Order: C-alpha cells, then structure tokens, then sequence
C-alpha cells in the first residue's frame, strides 16, 4: 500500500542493475519516510504506453500486472535530489495490484 | 510577411525500440567527441536519453546532428527530408562522414610524429655508437 | 561469468540478463513474461 | 560536507564544524556554546 514509482522512461529488465533519477520531488516524501524502517526496501514496475504522471497516480491498471521487488542499495544524490538504485531481484505477479 | 508553423513530426504510437537509432546517434556524438573534441563533454552528460527529459525528440536530434561540422546546404537537405529515419540516417552520415576525416588526421599525426621519434631515437643510438667507440682507445694517437 | 565454470547455479537469472540486451520495446518483453513454459519464452527469445 | 547531498542529517554538527574555523578567543567559544536557543548561537557566531 505505497505509491506506485514514477519510472520515467527507465526500462528495468529483469536481474538487470538500473538507476532511477525522476524528475518530481514528491517520491522523496516516500524515501524519508522509509528510513526508520528496519529493512530498507522498494518494488519496481514498468510503465504502460502513451507516458503521463498524471496517469501514473490517477489510475492504477495502466501499470501492467508482473512487478519486481528488490532491496536498496544505498543512496547518493550526486546532481538530483531523487537518485534511487533500482534491480530486478524477485519478480512477481501481484494477484491485484490495487 | 505570412508564416505558419507547418511543423510535421509523424512518430509511431509503439515509442520503445524507437529510441535505439537515437541511442547509436549519441554513441557517434561521444566517439566524436571523445576522438575529436570540439565542445566540452559535460554538455553530453547535462542532456542523456535515459533521463526521459526530452520532452521534445526533434530539437535532440537537431542539437545532436549540429556538432557535425558539414556544409550549412547540408543541414538545409536535412531539413528538406520530411521522414524521420532519413533525416536520423542523413545526421549519422553527416557525423562518420567527419569521422572518417578525423580518423585520418589523428593517425596521420601520432604517425608522422613516431616517424620523427624513430628519426631522432636512431640518432640517439649512433651517438651512444660514437662516444663509445671515441672513449675506448688512445684516439689520435698517429703521431 | 562463463558457461564452463558451472557456477551458474540459477540459469534464469543469467538468461533474463543475456535477454536483456535484444532491443524489443519493453512491452514485447511483458508479452515474453505473459509465458509460463520455459520452451515458449525461449522460443519466442530466438525469435525476437 | 556539502548542502545540495542532503546527507547532513545533523546540520548542527556540521554548523558546529564551520564555526571551529573562526579564530575568536576561547571566552567567545564558551560563551557561544552556553546559548541555548538556535538563532541566538546562530546569530552571535555571525556577529563574532
């Protein structure tokens, strides 16, 4: 029950080391807010066609159905402030993602 | 005097292995401005096309294909082209085109220079061959 | 990572990474996880 | 140490770290340590 994560044009292939910088500034809203947590972890999804943000947050079936959960690395924030390390680890078929 | 922004842009609606001819034409621009810099490189990592920040393709591509150094009637027939693909496969002949001359000058240059370093190192042996054949005997010893 | 060390001890993850680099659109590769058989998604790999 | 990495998670160490540099006699330090609100230590460390 988190947010789905603005991708962005970042094509995450299975068991394949990605890097995720968006442009927005409110999934760093979420990225504090994990740092408590005693495990630090994040899923990954892919992005449908036609891109908007306005989609990504609207609806919730644009997204498709198979899903990637993998575990932080670390941060950095070299130019932008949302600078988050994304993998392919545990793929998944969410029975329903909402 | 009368104008109207007749701008075509006609893309197919499937926008995934789209992008790969772009991929190869900024892996032309880093060859080329990695053997044959012009600019400086951090303009090349301020603009990538993993950052989905190109909001508007056709000005990356023009920004992409005016490092070449071709002829401005050039860019006028990139201009005339109205496809897409002609217009990416006329910025990528333009950039080897360049490349081909850049290729050659640079070999050019390492050669002929290593042709004077092989010139003034043999030297350097025949003086090493000199003074240790004058510094061996009495040299001048005929009367 | 060679195919003659043996240490390839999950294959899927390594063919997942060797699939990775064909240049089909994302939702070609949704289409390649719709698969379930092992056979078909190698299949359609060597097609793609 | 820079602002724009966000890793500062304890700013008043790092504002501590730059008010070392000043050369004020060691009276100044005492003193600027025994103020407790922030914008007091804040501001008498600009003035000094």
């Amino acid at each position: 029950h988190l947010p789905l994560i603005a991708i962005t044009r970042n094509p995450v292939f299975p068991r394949f080391i990605k890097i995720i910088e968006v442009k927005n500034k409110k999934l760093v809203e979420l990225l504090r807010r994990k740092v408590r947590l005693a495990q630090p972890y994040v899923g990954v999804f892919l992005k449908r066609d036609d891109s908007n943000e306005s989609d990504v947050v609207e609806s919730l079936d644009e997204i498709y159905h198979t899903g990637t959960f993998a575990q932080i690395h670390e941060m950095q924030d070299l130019g932008d402030k949302l600078r988050m390390i994304v993998m392919g680890h545990r793929r998944v078929h969410i029975s329903r993602q909402l | 005097m009368v104008e109207v922004e007749n701008v075509v842009h006609e893309d197919f609606q499937v926008t995934e292995e789209v992008k790969a001819l772009t991929a190869e034409i900024v892996k032309t621009i880093r060859d080329i401005i990695a053997l044959n810099p012009l600019y400086r490189e951090s303009v090349l990592q301020m603009m990538q096309a993993g950052q989905r920040v190109v909001d508007n393709p056709i000005y990356l591509s023009d920004m992409g294909a005016a490092l070449t150094g071709a002829e401005s009637h050039e860019l006028q027939d990139v201009l005339e082209e109205t496809n897409i693909p002609k217009r990416l496969y006329k910025a990528l002949s333009l950039l080897k085109k360049e490349f081909e001359l850049s290729k050659l000058q640079q070999r050019l240059g390492r050669e002929v220079e290593e042709k004077i370093k092989q010139t003034h190192r043999k030297y350097l042996l025949q003086e090493q061959l000199k003074i240790i054949k004058k510094e061996l005997g009495l040299e001048k010893d005929d009367k």
